[PDB]
């Protein structure tokens, strides 16, 4: 009887250690595929921008084929992935249950991630290098004393 | 002796052989190169418009890939994402015998 | 505007002279250069992507029991007992 | 005119388009991902037999 | 003798337990034919064209 029980306990708890090592390896949740590129490829999660946004105009003018293909989808996205105001798109994603992405700016994405309940996430890097600047009416005298 | 230079320099010389440099910390500030003319020239607006196309067309990035990243030479940019060897050595062990 | 080029929003405020200055989160683009003048840029940014935070589960107190499912722990104890009694069964069996 | 597009590989770009840019069903994507854990009794039950 | 035999069994079962939970989940495949040739031979599975 005993060698059977020896053979039993040899198999079982040695197999336990193999799985026990497997938990101490890694715990990273994959958080699906970024630099998005599947928004071009999958049909599952939608994605939009702000109405009257330069980014909404950027992909109209963007010549990169994936960005074209996104814009090919975004012009054909039915219903409107496009939103009029800021938090309009935010709580849309928050109720999308991971079925609608949304595009905004880096300073926005870091700031809303600092808001409660932290339910957002920035994925990947940016796409470009933009910059806010103070604008005047064109040809005003105010240009040089402001910009100095 | 430490030495102070720019971020685009510090990343580029770290890509040079024999990689003996190191960037430490972040930057201190946010500066930016820009094309300069003689003051009051006619060339200002047609230059500064033409810059905005290539930035919007991202050709600068393609050039930035060219002169920094398509010439990633020294080592650990490439070898840092590779595999490893094995066969434990006594120098790892020798304190146990002590 | 489409086909009439009427800049809505904040742009026509300075194009049509309604406002005097626009200190605001406004990105310098190329087509905005044609209609209004700008300052030098003061804060860099780019197109970010915001999606949800997908709910990691924390380990429990009994997290060491996790690499074996709930049934087998109950199953092994059952097997543990019945092994032992048969040993004790054949243990005391009238030695003649 | 066929020989240009073959030499320019535009067919391949289209072949990516109508077969591979619409890789939909599963294991083309999920076949190169990670795995779960936590061994089950159905893996084990012959040992008890 | 056992000093051989212990040194024997030490190197054996350690290698036996190099990975085992990897070997308990495979669920591989069945796939009876590839190059069919039994469609000529068996009468079981039919086969047609357009
Ligand atoms: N880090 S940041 O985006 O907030 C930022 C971005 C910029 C700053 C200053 C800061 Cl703090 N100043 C630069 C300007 C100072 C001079 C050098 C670069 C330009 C002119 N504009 S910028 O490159 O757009
Ligand atoms: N600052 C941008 C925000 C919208 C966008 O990025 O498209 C603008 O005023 O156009």
């Amino acid at each position: 009887v005993g060698g059977v029980w020896w053979f039993f306990t040899l198999i079982i708890i040695s197999s336990y250690t193999a799985n026990l090592a497997a938990f101490l390896t890694v715990e990273r949740m994959v958080s699906p595929i970024e630099s998005a590129e599947d928004l071009s490829k999958q049909t599952e999660i939608a994605y939009g921008t702000l109405d009257s946004g330069s980014t909404k105009e950027f992909f109209r003018r963007s010549k990169i084929a994936v960005f074209d293909k996104m814009w090919t989808y975004m012009r054909s996205a039915e219903p409107s992935v496009f939103v009029r105001t800021t938090a309009e798109g935010v709580a849309r994603v928050r109720k999308s249950k991971g079925k609608y992405a949304y595009l905004l700016e880096s300073t926005m994405n870091e700031y809303i991630e600092q808001r409660k309940p932290c339910d957002t996430m920035k994925v990947g890097g940016n796409l470009d290098s933009k910059g806010y600047g103070i604008a005047t009416p064109k040809g005003s005298s105010l240009g040089t004393p402001v910009n100095l | 002796y430490a030495y102070l230079l720019e971020s685009t320099m510090n990343e580029y010389i770290e890509q040079r052989k024999p990689c003996d440099t190191m960037k430490v910390g972040g930057n201190l500030d946010s500066k930016g190169y820009g094309i300069a003319t003689p003051k009051g020239s006619s060339l200002g607006t047609p230059v500064n418009l033409a810059v905005l196309k290539l930035s919007e067309q991202g050709v600068l990035d393609k050039l930035k890939n060219k002169w920094w990243y398509d010439k990633g030479e020294c080592g650990a940019k490439d070898s840092g994402s590779k595999e490893k060897t094995s066969a434990l050595s006594l120098s790892n062990v020798a304190g146990v015998f002590y | 505007d489409a086909d009439t080029k009427i800049w809505n929003g904040m742009v026509g405020e300075l194009v049509y002279g309604k406002a005097d200055i626009a200190i605001a989160p406004l990105t310098i683009t190329l087509v905005r250069e044609e209609v209004i003048d700008f300052s030098k840029p003061f804060m860099s940014l780019g197109i970010s992507i915001m999606i949800k935070k997908p709910q990691k589960s924390k380990p429990g107190v009994f997290s060491f029991l996790d690499p074996l499912a709930y049934e087998i722990w109950m199953c092994i104890v059952f097997a543990y007992i019945g092994v032992s009694v048969v040993l004790f069964l054949v243990s005391r069996f009238s030695p003649y």
